[PDB]
C-alpha cells in the first residue's frame, strides 16, 4: 500500500543511487510483492534543493499526492540511469498520472554529516474509519465550517496583504499569565472580539 | 442580474461559457433563474461571498445614479448615507 | 629613461590598420555570399551537447501505468491504444510481465465496470507481452489511414480535416491499394498488382539509359511493406543517422517507427533546446523500443565542420567521447524552406540552402564512408529525391539540389564507395503536413492519383528500410517511386495553380457575399459571455461519506488511540514555484491555471488588489503595479505568465534578490604588502586612532590644525586589500519569484528590516499553514488546548545565513550591521520570532539541525512531542536560504552542479535538477521554509481541522563508521527492521 | 636608484598634466584582442570552406580592364 | 581578477621578460586598509591553555580535518562513555540494536571556526579547506562522533537552543528513548568562543 | 561580385562605362577541372567548382533577366549539359552540377 | 595645481 517514495532526488551521483538502493531494499525486506514498485516522486527536479525545507516540501508534496491522487512525474528525468535498473522496487516516472488513490507515501530525506530520516504518511481516509458515525458528521459539519471561515480570511487578508497578523499581545495579561500559565485547565474565551484569557477561566471548577 | 453576472463569472472553471442571464427582463420571475442559476454552479450555494465580490456588492449597493437598496450591507464609516438615503 | 611616449600609439594605429585589413577580407568574403549563407555555418554541434535516452525499461512500466489509469478512468479499444500496446509489447521483458501482473491480478472488478475492462484488457495484453517475450521489437503502425478533404463553408470559411478514408482502414489496406494503383497509373501483393498497371509506390529498374517501373521489384517492395503492415518490421542492430526529423515532418514519423522497431538512431536538430529536448524524450518514452538508443545532437547541415563532427562523434570510440556506432543506414532529410526565389532571386538563403541539402550531404555521406574500413557493413543513404525538379516555381535551388542528389545511382558503380554506402534514392510524393497545399490534396486526389500523410510515407520508407531492400541496394542501387501517381499529371504546376485559385475563387465570393448580405440585412433592420475570475479556493482534503469511508477502510472502529495517532492538519510552502498551491500546480501539471496565474501574479507584486475610484470610474479587482491599471483576470495570464515563469523555479541567480550578489563577479579581497607608501588621506579622530592601532609604525597619523580631523599616511611594508573578482561556477538557484516581498503576505517593515529573510519566509510559511490548518486566529489553539502544549519542532540546517554573513564580514569591513545580529543569525531564533509574533504558546520548542534532512528530523522530534504528552500542536518542517558563501561552499565540495558545465552540455537552467538521471552532476541549491501543523488526530476531531493525512511512521538515523560527511548511506535502513529466522 | 628617481618624476609629471602613460598601450592590446576576434571568424570560415574556395572568389573583373 | 573586480580603476599589463602581469591600481578604485579597535570584553573562560586533542589521542588528521568544537565533543563523547564504562564503544552493540544507540546533543551555534573560515578567511583568498562549511554545521560534531566512535545508525537529532541546548538535548533525548526509538543515547551541548560570537 | 558586375557593365551605357548592349545569347562554359574527388574527396576545389559551373551560372541568367526590362529579346542561355552523370568516376560536383 | 605639483616633486626628492 505504499505507493509512492517522495525520493530526496537531490540530483547528485551518490545520492540517487544510494538512496535508491536503500529504498529497494527495505521494500525487498518488507516482503513487497514483485512487480509492484513504488512510484519515485523527485519534486527537486522542480523546486531544487533547499537543505532546510527539503523534506518539508516533499512531505508538503507528499500530502497533496495522498489528497489528489496524482503522482508527479519527474519532467527532467531526460535519461534514467542504468544503474537504477538494479532497483526493480522503484519506479521513476516523467510524467504526471493520476491514480485511483495512493493509500500511503514514503518521504525520504538525506543529510550531510550522516543523517537519513524518513517519514511514512498515509491517507486520511483509514484515520475516518476508527471512530463512529456521529463523531465523524460532527467533525465533518466542523471543518465544513472551518473550510468557509478560512476561506474569508485567505482572501481578505490576499487582497488587503494582511495574510500575517502579527500578534502586538499575548492571550494572558502579564498580570494573569501566571495563574493562565499555573491552571492545566486554562483556555482562552472571546472577549472584545480577541480570543484572550479571563481571570474567571482560571483555575475554574467549572474547567475540571 | 450584475451580482449573477458576478457570481458566474467567480465559480466558471477559467472558461468563458454561456451566461444564464444574457438579458435582464428573464429575471422578472428570480426564484426559478436563480435556481437554476445555482444548480449550474452548486459550489456558490457553499462558497461563502469571496471578498472581491464583496467589496463589488458594495460599490454596486453605492453606485450612483441608481435607486439605493432597501437594506444596509454594511456599518462603514458612510452608515449614515445608507441609513438615511 | 630611453623610453617612446608614442610606441604604444604606433603599436595601435599598426593594430587598427591590421584591424582594417581583416574586416575588409571579412567584408569582402561577405559581400560575396550574404549574411544568411553567413550566419547559417556557424558550429552548432559539440559532443558534450549530446543527449542519450535508453531507458525504455524504465518508460515500459512508465506508459503501462498511464494506459491503466487513463482506462479505470475511461478516458480510453481503439487505434491509440492499441498503438501503446504495440510500444510496450516492444519494450516488453521479464520484469515488465512482472510488473503488469501483478497491477491486473490486484485490480478489483467491484470497484465498476471500468475496472472490470481495465482487468481484460490487461489480462489480453499481458498473454500479448508473453507471447512476445524473447522476440524482436517491431514497428507496426496501426493508426487509421487517414486522407484530405476541405469543406468550404457557405460563409466562405476553408476548412481543411484529415478524415479517415471509408475504402482503406489499416496499413494492410493502404499496401493493398498502394498495389492496385489507379486509372491514371496505367497471396502476397505481388499477384494482385494489375497487368499494364504501375502501382502508386513502385521500385524503378535502371535500364540501359535511364530508370522505369519495374514489376519484380515493385513487387519485392510492396510484399515486404504488407508483411511490415501484418507483422511489423524489426529495426534492432540497426544504427540510423536521420537529419530533419524534428515534429511535424516526415523524419520525426520515420525516427519514430526506427526507434519502436529498435533501431539505434542519432536524430539531428538544427535548433537545440529544451523544449526539442523534452520532445525527443518523450517520443523515446513512447515508443522507445527494446534495444533502441535515440541521441539527439545538436547540428548544423550548413557547416562541413559540424558535418565532420557529428561522423567523428558517430565513429569514436566511448572511450575517446564518441558513440562507438558503425552507421547502418543514413536519412539525410534535413533541409531549409525556400520559396519566392526564382532564378533572379537566388540568394545567399539559396546557396546556402542547397549546400544543406546537396553539398554537406554529400560530405556526410563521404565523411561516413572515409571512416569505416570495413567492406562487408554497408550505410543505407535514404537520399529525398523529388519527382518536382523545377516544375512547380519560384523554390531557389531546392529542384537543383534534389536532382544533383541522382547522380549518387551512378557515382555507386563508377567510384569506389559502393562497399561502404548503398544509394536509396526514395522519391517522396506530396506529403500532407501534420498547410498551403493541404487544401488542395483532395482536388490532386479526386482525379486518381493520391496525396500521402506523413505518417504513410515514414511507413513507405520505414519499409524502404526493409531487410529485402537492405539487400536490394547493397547490390543495386534502388530508387523508390513513393509518388502517388503525380508522375502521370500533365502540367502539374498549372493544374496546382488551377485547383487552388478555383477554391480562393469559391471561398472569397462566399465570403464577400455573406459580408454584403450581411450589410444589407443590418440596413434592412436597422450572447454575452461570462468573464473567468480566479476562484481560489484552499481545497481542504474532501470528507467523504462514511458509508463510503467503512468501505474503504476495514472494521478498525475504536481501536487506535486517537491522541497517539499524529496527523498533519496544516502544511504551507514559501519556494521557487510560491506557495504549496502554486509548486503543487506546476509539478502535478507544468503549467499555472488561472487560480495559479493570480496567485503568482500577487506574491511577485505583478498585480495588486484596488478597491474604490481608479480614474473616477470605480473599480474593484486586481490592477498592475507599476502601472496600477486594472487587469482583467484573463489578461493576468495573457499578460503575467512569461515573466512568472522567467522570474520563478530554478533561474539564474539574480543579484537583486541577494544584495547584489553577482556569481560571475564573486568579490573578494588580497592581502599586499605596499611597495611604495600611498598619498595621505583625511578621515576622523577615532578612525586614525584606529589605523595607528592596526599598522603601527607602517603609518603616520597627524592633526590638521585648521579642521581638526586626521591625516593618514599608508607608510611602506604597510598591508592593504584590494578587492577582486572571480567568475563563480555556479549560476544559477531555485530562488523564490522576483518580487516576493513579505509585506505582501503583511509583515511590518519593523520585522522585516529587523529580522532575516530566512525567518520571513518561516513567519509566512507557518501563517499559511496554520490557515491551511483553517487556524484563522492562531490563539484559537488555546481553545482547545493548554499554551503549554502548542510547541515548534521545526529547524533549519544553516539557517540565519544572512545574520552570519552580517557578522562574519560586513562587520569585518565595518558596514551599518544592527547589533544583535548574531540573535538573528541562530537557527532557533526562526521559531523564536515565529513564537512571539503568531503563537504565544509555551509548549515544547525544538529546533533540529539536519543540512538536508532536518525538515523528516522535526517531523519526528514532532512525533516525539505529541506522543510524550508534551505537546498536542506542534509546527515541523523546515527551512534555508540561499547565499553567496554558503553557495561557494556546496561548489567546493563538488556538491552543488556546475552551471558552465552544463551550458557546456546544453542545459538550461529549468532542466538543470536531473534527480535520477544519467548524466545527474550535482544538486541544485534552492531556499525557502517548508511547515506543517501536526496534531493529535482526537484533537484534530475535536477542533474539526482538515486533516491532511497521517503520520503513521517518522524515523532518524546515521550510517556508520566514515571519513565523508556528506556521503549519504544506508543508516535509514532502520525503519525496516524485522527477525524472519503472526 | 637614479633610474627610479627619474621614473618617478616622470609618472608625476603625467599626473600633472592630466596625461595617461597607458592610454595607447590600452588601446593596442583592445585592438589586438579586436583583430583576435576577426581572425577567428575569418578562420571559422576558411575553415569551414576551404583555401581554394577562398582564394578562388577574389575580385577578377574590373570595367577598366 | 583585479581588472574584473575594479574595471576601468585599474590597469594590467604583461611583462614580456616573465611573463606575469603588473597592476596599477588608478583613482576613483576601492581599497580595504585594516584598522584596529580596542574591544571591550578582554576575559573569556577558556579551555586550559595546553590543552590539545593529541593528549587524548585524536589522529592529526582529525585535528586538521575538523574543527576544535567537534574535537571537545569527541573527547567529551569518549571521556562520558568511559564514565558509563564503555571502554569498547561498540560494546552497546552486545545488548542493543545498532538502530538503538542515538546522539541527541547539539550546539547553539556551533561550528563557528568554520563559519569564519568561510564567511571571512575565504573572503580574504586564505587557504580554507574545500569542505568547511561540512564542519561548520551543528550536526557534524554529532555526525563526526558517530563516525569516529560508535557507528550507530540510531536515532540522530542536534536540537539548537542557543544557551538552553544542553538541557533541550537531554529532553528529545529522553523522547527518543521512551519512544523506543533508542536505548541509549548521547545527550548534551556545546559550543566554541571566537572573535565574531564574542563581539 | 563579380557576376554581378559583369552583368551591370554588359547592361550600362557607354555614359556610364558600360557596353550599353543588351545580351542575345549566353554562353557559360566556364569550368574548373577537378579530376579524383569521389564522394569522400568532396573539397573546396569541388564546391567552388560547383559554385562555378551551376550557382553562379544560375546568378549570371538571373542578372541578366534582372537588368532586361523588356520582354521581346530574350538572351539564350547554351547550357552546357552533358550526358554522363556520375557514370563517369571521380569527377568531384561536376555531374553535379550538370544534371 | 601647481603647488600639488611641487609637492608631489618635493616627496619624491625625499623618497629616492
Ligand atoms: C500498470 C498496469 C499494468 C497492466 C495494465 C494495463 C492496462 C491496459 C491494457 C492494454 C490495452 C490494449 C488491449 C490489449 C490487446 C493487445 O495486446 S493490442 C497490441 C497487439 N495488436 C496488434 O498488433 C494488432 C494490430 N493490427 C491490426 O490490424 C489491428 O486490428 C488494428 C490495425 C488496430 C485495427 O484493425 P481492425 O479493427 O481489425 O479493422
Amino acid at each position: 500500500d505504499i505507493g509512492v517514495a517522495s525520493f530526496h532526488g537531490t540530483s547528485t551521483v551518490a545520492n540517487d543511487k544510494n538512496e535508491s538502493a536503500t529504498i529497494n531494499n527495505m521494500m525487498k525486506h518488507l516482503g513487497r510483492s514483485e512487480g509492484n514498485p513504488v512510484f519515485g516522486v523527485f519534486q527537486k527536479y522542480l523546486t531544487g534543493h533547499p537543505k532546510g525545507a527539503a523534506g518539508a516540501w516533499m512531505l508538503n508534496g507528499a500530502i497533496q499526492i495522498l489528497e489528489s491522487g496524482l503522482v508527479p512525474g519527474n519532467r527532467n528525468a531526460d535519461n534514467v540511469d542504468k544503474l537504477l535498473e538494479q532497483y526493480e522496487y522503484v519506479l521513476y516516472p516523467s510524467r504526471s498520472i493520476q491514480t485511483d488513490g495512493i493509500k500511503a507515501v514514503s518521504v525520504t530525506s538525506f543529510g550531510f554529516g550522516q543523517k537519513g530520516a524518513q517519514a511514512v504518511v498515509v491517507h486520511p481516509d483509514y484515520l475516518f474509519a476508527v471512530l463512529d458515525r456521529s463523531t465523524y458528521e460532527e467533525y465533518a459539519t466542523k471543518v465544513s465550517a472551518r473550510n468557509k471561515k478560512t476561506y474569508r480570511y485567505m482572501h481578505n487578508a490576499i487582497t488587503r496583504n494582511t495574510m500575517f497578523v502579527a500578534k502586538d499581545k499575548a492571550p494572558y495579561s502579564d498580570e494573569l499569565e501566571q495563574p493562565v500559565y499555573l491552571d492545566p485547565l486554562a483556555r482562552v474565551e472571546e472577549n472584545k472580539k480577541k480570543l484572550v484569557f479571563s481571570d474567571k477561566t482560571i483555575q475554574s471548577n467549572q474547567s475540571y | 442580474g450584475d451580482f449573477l453576472r458576478r457570481v458566474e463569472e467567480r465559480f466558471t472553471s477559467s472558461a468563458g461559457t454561456v451566461s444564464l442571464l444574457q438579458n435582464f427582463n428573464q429575471l422578472n420571475e428570480p426564484e426559478q433563474f436563480t435556481a437554476d442559476f445555482f444548480e449550474k454552479f452548486p459550489q456558490a450555494g457553499k462558497q461563502l461571498i469571496s471578498e472581491e465580490d464583496c467589496d463589488y456588492f458594495l460599490m454596486l449597493a453605492a453606485r450612483p445614479g441608481q435607486k439605493p437598496v432597501p437594506f444596509v450591507p454594511v456599518l462603514d464609516e458612510r452608515f449614515e448615507f445608507f441609513f438615511k438615503k | 629613461q630611453s623610453r617612446l611616449k608614442q610606441g604604444s600609439l604606433k603599436s595601435f594605429i599598426k593594430e587598427k590598420e591590421a584591424s582594417a585589413v581583416l574586416q575588409k577580407e571579412l567584408d569582402l568574403w561577405e559581400a560575396e555570399h550574404g549574411e544568411f549563407y553567413a550566419k547559417g555555418i556557424q558550429p552548432t554541434f559539440s559532443a558534450l551537447k549530446s543527449r542519450t535516452y535508453d531507458s525504455y525499461w524504465n518508460w515500459a512500466r512508465q506508459d503501462v501505468l498511464s494506459m491503466y489509469f487513463d482506462i479505470i478512468f475511461g478516458k480510453l479499444v481503439d487505434r491509440e491504444t492499441i498503438n501503446q500496446c504495440i510500444q510496450i509489447m516492444n519494450r516488453a521483458n521479464p520484469t515488465l510481465i512482472k510488473f503488469m501482473q501483478y497491477h491486473i491480478d490486484h485490480c478489483p472488478e467491484y470497484k465498476g465496470e471500468t475496472y472490470k475492462l481495465a482487468k481484460r484488457l490487461g489480462q489480453q495484453l499481458i498473454d500479448n507481452c508473453k507471447q512476445v517475450l524473447t522476440e524482436d521489437p517491431v514497428y507496426k503502425d496501426v493508426s487509421r489511414i487517414t486522407g484530405p478533404k476541405t469543406k468550404v463553408s457557405a460563409k466562405g470559411n476553408i476548412e481543411y480535416e484529415e478524415t479517415q478514408k471509408d475504402s482503406v482502414r489499416k496499413f494492410e489496406q493502404y499496401v493493398y491499394e498502394m498495389a492496385q494503383g489507379g486509372a491514371m497509373t496505367k497471396q502476397p501483393v505481388s499477384s494482385t498488382i494489375p497487368s499494364q498497371t504501375i502501382p502508386f509506390l513502385h521500385i524503378q529498374k535502371k535500364t540501359k539509359d535511364g530508370w522505369e517501373y519495374n514489376k519484380k521489384l515493385s513487387s519485392l517492395y510492396l510484399d515486404g511493406l504488407e508483411s511490415a503492415a501484418i507483422n511489423g518490421l524489426t529495426f534492432k542492430d540497426k544504427y540510423v543517422l536521420v537529419t530533419g526529423a524534428g515534429a511535424g515532418s516526415i523524419g520525426a514519423e520515420i525516427l519514430q517507427g526506427l526507434i519502436s522497431g529498435g533501431a539505434k538512431v542519432i536524430v539531428t536538430t538544427s535548433r537545440f533546446s529544451k523544449k526539442v529536448t523534452e520532445y525527443y524524450q518523450n517520443m523515446y518514452a513512447r515508443y522507445g523500443a527494446a534495444g533502441s538508443t535515440l541521441i539527439v545532437v545538436p547540428f548544423n547541415q550548413g557547416s562541413k565542420q559540424d558535418v565532420d563532427a557529428l561522423v567523428q562523434y558517430i565513429y569514436d570510440e566511448p572511450k575517446k567521447g564518441g558513440l562507438g556506432w558503425d552507421l547502418d543506414a543514413i536519412i539525410p532529410f534535413a533541409a531549409i524552406p525556400e520559396n519566392g526565389n526564382g532564378l533572379d532571386n537566388i540568394d545567399s538563403k539559396s546557396e546556402f540552402a542547397h549546400r544543406i541539402m546537396l553539398t554537406n550531404l554529400l560530405r556526410l555521406l563521404g565523411a561516413v564512408k572515409s571512416k569505416k574500413p570495413t567492406d562487408t557493413r554497408p550505410a543505407q543513404c535514404i537520399l529525398p529525391l523529388s519527382p518536382n525538379h523545377g516544375t512547380f516555381g519560384f523554390d531557389g535551388l531546392y529542384s537543383e539540389s534534389k536532382i544533383s542528389l541522382e547522380t549518387l545511382f551512378n557515382r555507386w558503380y563508377s567510384e569506389d564507395w559502393g562497399s561502404k554506402l548503398t544509394v536509396c534514392g526514395a522519391v517522396i510524393g506530396w506529403t500532407r503536413g501534420t498547410s498551403a497545399n493541404n487544401i488542395i490534396a483532395e482536388g490532386i486526389e479526386k482525379l486518381g492519383v493520391r496525396t500521402f500523410s506523413q505518417k504513410e510515407m515514414a511507413f513507405n520508407i520505414l519499409g524502404l528500410l526493409t531487410p529485402e531492400i537492405v539487400q536490394l541496394c547493397q547490390e543495386e542501387p534502388v530508387m523508390a517511386d513513393l509518388n502517388g501517381g503525380l508522375q502521370f499529371i500533365d502540367n502539374l504546376k498549372d493544374f496546382t495553380s488551377k485547383l487552388r485559385t478555383d477554391l480562393l475563387e469559391t471561398a472569397d465570393i462566399r465570403r464577400a457575399v455573406s459580408i454584403e448580405s450581411a450589410i444589407e440585412q443590418k440596413v434592412v433592420n436597422g450572447k454575452v459571455m461570462v468573464e473567468p475570475r480566479a476562484n481560489m479556493k484552499f481545497d481542504f482534503p474532501t470528507l467523504k461519506s462514511y458509508d463510503e469511508i467503512k468501505q474503504i477502510a476495514p472494521e478498525l472502529e475504536g481501536m487506535l488511540d486517537l491522541e497517539n495517532v499524529v496527523v498533519v492538519t496544516g502544511f504551507a510552502e514559501v519556494g521557487p514555484w510560491g506557495n504549496s498551491r502554486t509548486r503543487w500546480e506546476m509539478e502535478a501539471y507544468g503549467e499555472f491555471s488561472l487560480e495559479g496565474a493570480i496567485e503568482m501574479a500577487w506574491i511577485m507584486g505583478f498585480i495588486k488588489y484596488h478597491n474604490g475610484n481608479l480614474q473616477g470610474k470605480p473599480y474593484s479587482g486586481w490592477v498592475d503595479a507599476k502601472t496600477q491599471t486594472p487587469i482583467d483576470e484573463k489578461d493576468i495570464k495573457s499578460k503575467y505568465e512569461e515573466e512568472i515563469l522567467e522570474h520563478s523555479g530554478i533561474r539564474l541567480i539574480e543579484p537583486e534578490l541577494f544584495n547584489g550578489y553577482d556569481p560571475k563577479k564573486k568579490q573578494m579581497i588580497q592581502e599586499i604588502v605596499v611597495q611604495h607608501d600611498l598619498e595621505p588621506f583625511e578621515c576622523s579622530k577615532e578612525t586614525a586612532e584606529q589605523y595607528k592601532h592596526e599598522h603601527g609604525e607602517k603609518c603616520e597619523i597627524f592633526e590638521i590644525e585648521e579642521s581638526g580631523e586626521y591625516t593618514v599616511r599608508i607608510l611602506k611594508g604597510a598591508t592593504l586589500y584590494v578587492p577582486k573578482a572571480l567568475r563563480f561556477d555556479r549560476l544559477v538557484a531555485g530562488q523564490i519569484p522576483t518580487g516576493w516581498d513579505a509585506r505582501t503576505y503583511g509583515i511590518p517593515e519593523d520585522t522585516i528590516s529587523q529580522v532575516d529573510p530566512i525567518t520571513l519566509y518561516v513567519l509566512v510559511a507557518t501563517v499559511e499553514a496554520l490557515l491551511s490548518a483553517g487556524i484563522t486566529d492562531p490563539y484559537e489553539f488555546y481553545k482547545y488546548v493548554h499554551v503549554s502544549e502548542v510547541g515548534n519542532c521545526s529547524g533549519s540546517g544553516m539557517g540565519g545565513v544572512s545574520a552570519l554573513r552580517g557578522m562574519f564580514k560586513d562587520r569585518y569591513a565595518d558596514k551599518p550591521v544592527q547589533n544583535d545580529i548574531l540573535q538573528e543569525s541562530f537557527i532557533n531564533t526562526m521559531s523564536a520570532w515565529v513564537n512571539m509574533l503568531l503563537l504565544s504558546s509555551s509548549g515544547p520548542i525544538k529546533t533540529p539541525v539536519g543540512a538536508c534532512a532536518t525538515a523528516v528530523e522535526s517531523v519526528d522530534i514532532g512525533i516525539e512531542t505529541i506522543l510524550s504528552g508534551k505537546a498536542k500542536v506542534v509546527l515541523v518542517g523546515g527551512y534555508d536560504d540561499f547565499q553567496e558563501e554558503g553557495s561557494y561552499e556546496f561548489a567546493n565540495m563538488n556538491a552543488t552542479s556546475n552551471s558552465i558545465e552544463e551550458f557546456k552540455h546544453g542545459r538550461t537552467p529549468k532542466e538543470m535538477s536531473r534527480p535520477t538521471t544519467t548524466t545527474r552532476n550535482g544538486f541544485m541549491e534552492a531556499q525557502g521554509s517548508g511547515i506543517q501543523v501536526i496534531m493529535t488526530a482526537d484533537l484534530a476531531l475535536k477542533m474539526g481541522v482538515p486533516i491532511h493525512a497521517v503520520l503513521a511512521m517518522t524515523a532518524t538515523a546515521t550510517d556508520k563508521i566514515g571519513r565523508s560527511v556528506p556521503a549519504p548511506g544506508k543508516g535509514i535502513l532502520t525503519t525496516a527492521r524485522e527477525h524472519h529466522g503472526s | 636608484n637614479k633610474k627610479l628617481a627619474k621614473q618617478q618624476l616622470e609618472v608625476l609629471a603625467r599626473y600633472l598634466q592630466s596625461r595617461l602613460k597607458q592610454g595607447s598601450l590600452k588601446s593596442f592590446i583592445k585592438e589586438k584582442e579586436a583583430s583576435a576576434v576577426l581572425q577567428k571568424e575569418l578562420d571559422l570560415w576558411e575553415a569551414e570552406h576551404g583555401e581554394f574556395y577562398a582564394k578562388g572568389i577574389q575580385p577578377t573583373f574590373s570595367a577598366l580592364k
